[PDB]
């Protein structure tokens, strides 16, 4: 997400690659387990 | 001749307090470490009247913070325009200044391990963005001039000077904590009390801080580039999240254990704000412990299975 | 202020007099004068004198902006220092 | 008596009305419960007066209030019952301190200034 | 044990992208405008990508029925729903699992 | 120098007076030193809140990023107090400031000022009050004032 | 309790009080016994006028800013 949020900061103005970004770290959830996703793209956004 | 010596200081803190930064005033800027290390000597070693020298840092300390503040303002008003990105990837002052010295330092794999070393607080990821703005933005063309070199290199040494001194103030707050804010020290611990009363100034300001507020502090400047959401969902992180008194429980519990400890933080302070130097008593921040324990307990053991 | 003459026990024990607005915080005595002479302050922002035997208001002192809280007068009678919540002390001349 | 330390404190027909107003503020959004809020409120300098509990314990985390209230030159009281100033402020979860801020729109700002006015005369 | 990525790598290929977009001179994407002028077809073809998946079935859940409610909306207000929009992109930082 | 008087001062005058926002402006200065520095963009909140987005209330906004040494943020308040009053004239003169240090062309700034011939506001009633400034081009009295 | 304490310290200093009080109480009446015989309408009435004159014509000369909260108590030395 680092380097993918400044190679986007090359494309777009930062506040839309800080939300790309921010949209890829989330709280990912299965039938009762939880965890967070700080590593790897969410293919299911659709900017993905 | 301490008490000589620091009300003049703190008329000089007033004095370049007052100064706006981005007007430089550097002969007059040049006469405060002079000073800094008039209060480091009269700090270290003397270890005498404590109780007249309390109301005085809590005088002085705020003034040292927007003191600090106003060198970082001033300083990324010298860098302006070369490598504007700095202070938004940059938080700290202190990494600020460092960082910049070691790229002004121009003695690459050597640099890669020497912010990293010189610097230390620098996270992998905090230099990976880092490198990338030297590659996107950095000029690394020779400054504008090199009386603006030696002029960043002086706002250098009296801002790392500067920083020393208030963390040698952090760390005789941190030694006398104990009888300073007895509350506090038995709910959380002598460092982080000694952080929050250190950043919130005054025991009787930290006192004057809602109980909303004091999660934050200590909090790294929050950056858009950075990531934050965590698996326990706290937003704030600071100082009191990494105390064991939250970071001993399970992960779903550290919300509420960072709410609750900081209520009964701000509550415990405002015990030690109330009471005299000379007779206090820890039992009201001993019952509130045993409370967060319970509600630890309580949030951490699940509901019992229902009758299908 | 009640003002109570004692040596008259049956008979005009009260004298009454119509201070300031909010309550009364400080009444005082011209001292060496011999009485003969009061000055009184409360929570209006008036302090007003009074004599031993009309009791009635000579003039209203303006100069605090807020509270009176407290008040005393010079033994010599010629000066006035007083303090409120202004957080200010003040004189008369 | 509800402590030795805390002063001042109103009596019963006083405490009906801060009360009133209490309960009256809150229906306007103009109120703000709780200790934290109520620090708050001292500190942006908005809150007209400040309402405390005499009841409650322990003392102190109230009596770290009135020091601030005479800092920023603001009347306060305490009512007897922080069940009952809660209750007032709606809320069945009983409430130490609560704070009366400041509106220039606001329809009961007489009441506001009758009342605090009334605060004043109790400081002393 | 941190991320995988080393400065030295990153440095090389970022320095490889960053070298790309000059050498094609090209002009980074805007924050799209409080006014801009495809805005509202944009909206239209985001809509109707999303109802791409509900004209078929005859019967909806609940959730299918939250999410065309919203897309419903969002034909009804173009103006408050493109304002949500951009109020997202620049502010929120966290969201919902 | 001494600002807990001024403090005191400044809440009564706002309990008697709400709505003047010469109020808030010193109230803002206050603040502005940065004693506390804790309640700040709330104050400024508040200020524009009672004051309703005044031209005095948003140039002391710039003012206070002035000395925070933020030209954008600062740059951005006194334009909105250039929308907002135009006459008003130490707005010019913390822009010509700002542009100074920030190093914007400021030519259509001047364009927009001979168009404004602005007389308002303490810093410029001073400037007329200097007496050496008395009749002269409004130019080189900002000049002078820099 | 009525009456009930014997305050042995107390007796030693209430004598040295009627004492106190009763000389002080004789001489001050006899003051007043020398006054009232030897003052008359014209300089008493004029006088005591020129004083309430004075103290109405008073104002604020200065003040002095002294702690962060209010000065809750203000007293002139003998003198």
């Amino acid at each position: 997400f680092t380097l993918l949020n400044r190679l986007l900061r090359l494309i777009v103005d930062p506040n839309i690659a800080d939300y790309i970004t921010a949209k890829n770290n989330v709280v990912i959830n299965f039938k009762d387990m939880s965890h967070v996703n700080k590593y790897g793209l969410i293919r299911g956004l659709k900017f993905a | 001749n301490p008490f000589e010596i620091l009300p003049e200081s703190i008329e000089l803190f007033r004095t370049l307090a007052l100064i706006s930064p981005d007007r430089l005033s550097l002969s007059e800027t040049a006469q405060i470490l002079p000073k800094i290390v008039d209060l480091k000597r009269i700090l270290q070693q003397q270890e005498i009247d404590f109780i007249k020298l309390l109301p005085f840092f809590n005088e002085i300390i705020p003034l040292i913070k927007s003191n600090i503040k106003l060198m970082h303002n001033f300083l990324i008003s010298l860098y302006s325009r070369r490598f504007p990105e700095l202070s938004s990837l940059i938080p700290s002052p202190l990494q600020y200044s460092k960082v910049i010295s070691i790229l002004e330092n121009e003695n690459e794999s050597d640099e890669l391990f020497f912010h990293l070393e010189n610097k230390a607080k620098l996270t992998r990821e905090q230099i990976l963005v880092l490198t990338m703005s030297m590659k996107t933005s950095f000029k690394n063309k020779e400054p504008l001039d090199i009386k603006t070199r030696t002029q960043i290199l002086e706002a250098n040494s009296i801002l790392e000077n500067l920083w020393k001194l208030q963390e040698d103030i952090g760390q005789y707050i941190a030694s006398k904590i104990s009888i300073i804010a007895p509350n506090v020290c038995f709910l959380v611990g002598p460092e982080i009390a000694a952080q929050l009363i250190a950043h919130a100034g005054g025991v009787l300001e930290f006192s004057r801080i809602p109980s909303c507020n004091i999660a934050s502090i200590g909090k790294n400047k929050h950056l858009s580039h950075e990531l934050h959401t965590l698996e326990s969902g706290v937003r704030q992180e600071g100082y009191l999240f990494a105390s064991d008194m939250i970071q001993k429980f399970p992960v779903s519990v550290h919300k509420q254990m960072l709410r609750m400890l900081c209520a009964k933080v701000s509550l415990a302070a405002r015990v030690d704000a109330g009471q005299k130097n000379g007779d206090r008593n820890t039992v009201l921040a001993h019952k509130w412990k045993a409370e967060l324990s319970k509600k630890a307990r309580k949030l951490s053991e699940a509901p019992s299975i229902s009758e299908t | 202020i009640n003002v109570w003459d004692i040596r008259k026990r049956d008979e005009g024990q009260l004298n009454q007099i119509l201070a300031h607005r909010n309550i009364v915080t400080q009444v005082r005595f011209s001292k060496e004068d011999g009485g003969k002479k009061l000055v009184s302050c409360g929570y209006d922002n008036l302090i007003n004198v009074y004599s031993s035997d009309t009791w009635l208001k000579m003039g209203s002192l303006a100069g605090h902006t807020d509270k009176i809280i407290s008040l005393d007068i010079s033994n010599n009678s010629h000066f006035l220092v007083s303090g409120g919540w202004d957080r200010s002390i003040k004189l008369w001349n | 008596a509800p402590n030795p330390k805390a002063f001042p404190l109103a009596d019963a027909a006083l405490t009906q009305q801060i009360l009133d107003v209490v309960q009256q503020a809150a229906n306007l959004r103009q109120l703000k419960k709780g200790a934290n809020e109520a620090t708050k409120t001292l500190n942006r300098g908005i809150s007209e007066f400040i309402i405390m509990a005499a009841d409650c314990e322990p003392i102190e985390i109230l009596l770290h209030l009135p020091l601030l209230c005479e800092d920023k030159n603001v009347p306060y009281v305490f009512v007897p019952s922080r069940v009952a100033l809660g209750r007032a402020c709606g809320v069945s979860r009983p409430v130490i301190a609560a704070s009366i801020t400041t509106n220039d729109a606001s329809a009961i700002k007489t009441q506001i200034y009758a009342v605090k006015d009334k605060i004043e005369t109790l400081l002393i | 044990n941190g991320p995988e990525i080393t400065p030295e790598e990153a440095t090389t290929i970022f320095s490889v992208m960053v070298e790309w977009l000059e050498s094609r001179s090209f002009s980074p994407i805007p924050f799209p405008p409080l006014t801009y002028k495809n805005d509202t077809k944009i909206l239209v073809l985001a809509l109707e990508d999303l109802k791409d998946v509900y004209a078929s079935k005859v019967r909806l859940n609940a959730s299918e029925r939250e999410e065309l409610a919203l897309i419903e909306e969002a034909y009804d207000n173009p103006h408050d729903t493109l304002n949500r929009i951009k109020k997202y992109l620049l502010t929120q930082r966290v969201f919902k699992p | 120098g001494n600002l807990d008087q001024a403090e005191l001062l400044v809440t009564q005058a706002l309990q008697k007076f709400p709505s003047n926002a010469l109020l808030w402006v010193e109230q803002i200065k206050l603040f502005k030193h940065g004693n506390k520095s804790s309640l700040k963009k709330t104050i400024f909140q508040d200020a524009l809140r009672r004051t309703q987005n005044d031209h005095r209330v948003l140039l002391e906004i710039g003012v206070s990023f002035y000395a925070e040494a933020q030209y954008e943020t600062s740059l951005k308040w006194l334009e909105r107090a250039l929308k907002k009053c135009s006459r008003y004239g130490d707005t010019w003169v913390w822009l010509f400031r700002t542009y100074a240090r920030l190093g914007k062309d400021t030519v259509d700034l001047y364009n927009m000022f001979d168009q404004c011939e602005p007389t308002y506001g303490p810093e410029w009633i001073a400037a007329s009050k200097n007496v050496k400034m008395q009749y002269c081009t409004p130019r080189e009295i900002l000049l002078r004032l820099m | 309790d009525f009456f009930t304490p014997a305050t042995s310290e107390l007796i030693f200093a209430r004598r040295f009080l009627i004492n106190y009080s009763l000389e002080r109480s004789r001489k001050r009446l006899q003051k007043e016994m020398e006054r009232h015989q030897k003052f008359n309408t014209r300089q008493e009435l004029l006088s005591r006028r020129t004083e309430l004159q004075r103290m109405a014509n008073l104002e604020l000369a200065g003040s002095q800013l002294v702690s962060t909260k209010p000065i809750s108590a203000v007293s002139l030395s003998t003198d």
